RNA sequence: GAAAUUGUUGAAAGGGAAGGGCAUUUGAUCAGACA
RNA sequence: CGUGGAGGUCAGUGACGAAGCCUAGACCGUAAGGUCGGGUCGAACGGCCUCUAGUGCAGAUCUUGGUGGUAGUAGCAAAUAUUCAAAUGAGAACUUUGAAGACUGAAGUGGGGAAAGGUUCCACGUCAACAGCAGUUGGACGUGGGUUAGUCGAUCCUAAGA
RNA sequence: GUGAACAGCCUCUAGUUGAUAGAAUAAUGUAGAUAAGGGAAGUCGGCAAAAUAGAUCCGUAACUUCGGGAUAAGGAUUGGC
RNA sequence: GCGUUGGAUUGUUCACCCACUAAUAGGGAUACCCUACUGAU
RNA sequence: UUGGCGGAAAGGCCUUGGGUGCUUGCUGGCGAAUUGCAAUGUCAUUUUGCGUGGGGAUAAAUCAUUUGUAUACGACUUAGAUGUACAACGGGGUAUUGUAAGCAGUAGAGUAGCCUUGUUGUUACGAUCUGCUGAGAUUAAGCCUUUGUUGUCUGAUUUGU
């Protein structure tokens, strides 16, 4: 069932009455926990573009919302816990609004 | 050895409040577990039936480190081994009468009305 | 000095059920017909009423007085069994319990803990039971009739009636004030599978009691649960613990009106002419809208938003003018409470505000 | 390779105390003599 | 009664298992204490008449050593703050690199020196210990490498002074 | 850069990213704050907290060892183009 | 059964006023450790 | 087997019908030994199990997860197996603030300015002001609402008179 979709995420609403210093690390493991539910996979991966796209606005200035791409994917040998995977890379905007989820075409 | 513990009901199995979750103990333990299993396989014996018979535990000797606190003292800071041992095992699925005569003619007389 | 406490709800520990157990109710009066005694809803918030006085004498005799109300869901409520009780020299005791032939999906939901999972086969045998002649449930209904002294009801609410969602049905008992036990459960009887208002037991000029459970606030310390001053052992020296989510029992409690869903403009007084309902802007804050009948009742019950309630008919044969006083409301507050409210309508909002970017 | 102390198994008991004393019951266990 | 030693004695016991030890297994003696069976163990020892003493323990805020409850408890909380992928390897909250985020903000978390320290400096290999967590890393461990002077300095001068 | 400055705040050169971590927000603590209306009534006790504080214009009494007290008091002013 | 105050004055309880209110009566009784108390499975 | 009665903690007390025995109501026949003179001389009743051959019915809960009316940790309350479903987004409703970036102007104290020497010369800069603008952004994390789109909807454990 090798997939890929986008998926929008809004952070104010998983990111209230939060320690500053914890604001912008914790939403990496908010989104992890996205995908360990939307996909429904538990061995995630992330892109180093979508890292400086959290912590670009510091660690209490990070952005309301965003906007993502997911593949879920096979994976390689013997990695044990499954033949697959999640991975997460940002799509840009200039606002992640009007937007809602879809299956992007194969190609 | 069970106090100020924080209760959480995965013990609900067990008919008890209190438990945790330790991960070093576990790591040493199913390292022993699958040596056995490998030692039965290595004998030739079965999985299957394969239950845990006995295990044992007793305390070790104590590496003697140290710390350094208040009013000047060496105050004592130490481990508490173990060593561990068990043994594994197949599951298995599986006097004359001195008396008196008093009680001897009783019987027989029970056996002489027996038609 | 006083003592900075009371002692009469001196166990401060959590309640068992969030369903706050009726434990009176005014004995009974055998020459009427039967009167249901209680009946029970779910509180969703606050509103804010004017309303016209009349009272004799008082300073605000003929004037417009601002006072506060709560409000609370009480669709119809329909009846599933029937219990009786008989005197012992040890109290009372359950003796017999009978069921209507076929169960909501709630309550069987409700009986059942973990539902998905479950067969769902609550009262299968019970139905099969309910033979051709019905036969050992006349005898066990009989019995009750010559037996029992007193004898109650069960109900259970339409919970999927209510903006809110938890898919189950809140079970109680009901004590009867009528006569004539026979008539009692033959009255019942009829009204198995049968579902009774809230008009229909209460009206306007009228005292109620409210037996509910109040809000939580956790393992507050001495200082704001007691109320006392900050700088062997006794039960009674104002030590931390557990508030809230305790019973309790208000009593004494006006209502001014008895609403109902089917009627349009439920916030209509004789002087607003609107069409409006009383679910305000906004939706209620934290409970949803109030399309079903409702009850506005002044002062504040126990309770937090989105939680059942009991009610009593106050239980007793009050004296107070109060209790008999003759109400007119003339104007309810119909404003969102999700923020400081100043429109009743959108349309009024469309009025003062003026058209808009977004509205063309 | 003793003792405190510690674990596993077997047996037994246990409602704010335990241990000891006189007698006995239950259960386990046991030596001696019949020629 | 008992103990360490000594003079005699039992032509004493003793690898076919002395002594010591364990034992809700037995016998004795009112009692100190003795005797016996079994198990363990591996090389000396005891009965009797006498002798001689560093001769018998519950205690001494006793001594030395060891071990317990308290307890998997207090607590590892000052020093703004860390995050994502790859490699390594069996294993990464912590090693290395790379992308972002912060900081010391030049009377510094920089670079050099004095006194003192003395191989800590650098590489390779490596974790059973140490680094109050873990560790594949390290001032830790092993093996080695490395300090170049006519001009910097000491030596020379004399100071208060010895 | 700032500004009187070697105060404090920010930054470049250079160097750390070390201080056991994770999930949760119940009280009370510890540090830090805000609170109407009154304004030291409280309290042994204005203990502590809080008030003005920087720069310019005017002005600054008695008393004196005439040298000061004196940033006296007290009033106004303070941005950008 | 239920209630008995706000101030003024001394390191000091000795001493004694103002005003309110219905009155402003007299008396006594480090701390994690086990207990008790408040709460919780 | 018939029909009654009884709720205070009835769980038993009556009664019809026959069947089935025994009768010490009266009179007969047979047997008893030997436990050696007695040795409780074992007779009842609680519970459970394994086997017997005959009927009867073929479920919950906990954990994990999610919500939050609750919340120290536990707990209490909810939801979830193909739908009046549940969720992640998005739209709409409420409210929150207070009028965005992007530009344009014959507003804009003023000072220069290429000289078409004005007689608003126009061109430069220019705090701000005026207009697209009750605009923009935010909205449940412990708000309302949804005929939208896209996904989930069978993982572990334990329990018996």
């Amino acid at each position: 069932d090798v997939v890929t979709r986008e998926y929008t995420i809004n952070l104010h609403k998983r990111l209230h009455g939060v320690s500053f210093k914890k604001r912008a690390p914790r939403a990496v493991k908010e989104i992890k926990k996205f995908a360990k539910l939307h996909m429904g996979t538990d061995d995630v991966r992330l892109a180093p573009e979508l890292n400086q796209a959290i912590w670009k606005r510091g660690v209490k200035g990070v952005e309301y919302r965003l906007r993502l791409r997911i593949s879920r994917k096979r994976n390689e040998e013997e990695d044990a816990k499954n033949p697959l995977f999640s991975y997460v890379e940002p799509v840009l905007v200039a606002s992640a609004k009007g937007l809602q989820t879809v299956v992007v075409e194969e190609d | 050895f069970n106090s100020s513990i924080g209760r959480t009901a995965q013990g609900k199995e067990f008919g008890v409040t209190k438990a945790r979750w330790p991960a070093k103990s576990v790591k040493f333990v199913q390292g022993l577990l699958q040596n056995a299993a490998a030692n039965a396989e290595a004998k030739g014996l079965d999985a299957t039936k394969l239950y845990v018979s006995h295990i044992q535990v007793n305390q070790a000797p104590k590496q003697r480190r140290r710390t350094y606190r208040a009013h000047g003292r060496i105050n004592k800071y130490e481990s508490s081994p173990s060593h561990i041992e068990l043994v594994v095992t197949e599951k298995e699925e599986a006097k004359v009468v001195r008396l008196t005569s008093r009680q001897r003619g009783r019987i027989a007389a029970q056996k002489r009305i027996a038609a | 000095a006083p003592r900075h406490g009371h002692l009469g709800f001196l166990p401060r520990k959590r309640a068992a059920s969030i369903r706050a157990r009726v434990k009176a109710f005014p004995k009974d009066d055998r020459s009427k017909p039967v009167a249901l005694t209680s009946f029970l809803g779910y509180k969703a918030g606050m509103t804010t009423i004017v309303r016209d006085l009349d009272r004799p004498g008082s300073k605000f005799h003929k004037r417009e007085v601002v006072e506060a109300v709560t409000v609370v869901d009480t669709p119809p409520v329909v009846v599933v069994g029937v219990v009786g009780y008989v005197e012992t020299p040890r109290g009372l005791r359950s003796l017999t319990t009978v069921w209507a032939e076929h169960l909501s999906d709630e309550v069987k939901r409700r009986f059942y803990k973990n539902w998905y999972k479950s067969k769902k086969k609550a009262f299968t045998k019970y139905s099969a039971k309910y033979a051709q002649d019905g036969a050992g449930i006349e005898r066990e209904l009989a019995r009750i009739k010559k037996y029992a002294s007193v004898v109650r009801v069960l109900v259970h609410t339409q919970i999927r009636k209510t903006p809110l969602a938890q898919k189950k049905a809140h079970l109680a008992e009901i004590q009867l004030n009528g006569g004539s036990i026979s008539e009692k459960v033959d009255w019942a009887r009829e009204h198995f599978e049968k579902t009774v208002a809230v008009d229909s037991v209460f009206e306007q000029n009228e005292m109620i009691d409210a037996i509910a459970v109040t809000k939580g606030h956790g393992f507050e310390g001495v200082t704001h649960r007691w109320g006392t001053k900050k700088l062997h052992v006794m039960w009674s020296v104002a030590r931390a613990g557990q508030r809230g989510y305790h019973s309790r029992t208000s009593i004494n409690h006006k209502i001014y009106r008895v609403g109902k869903g089917d009627d349009e403009a439920n916030g209509a007084t004789s002087f607003d002419r609107t069409k409006k309902t009383i679910t305000p802007m906004g939706g209620f804050v934290h409970y949803g809208e109030i399309k079903n009948d409702f009850i506005m009742v002044k002062g504040c019950i126990p309770g937090n938003r989105k939680r059942i309630v009991t009610l009593r008919k106050s239980l007793y044969t009050n004296t107070s003018r109060k209790a008999l006083e003759e109400v007119s409301l003339k104007w309810i507050d119909t404003a969102s409470k999700f923020g400081k409210g100043r429109f009743q309508t959108p349309a009024e909002k469309h009025a003062f505000m003026g058209t808009l970017k977004k509205d063309l």
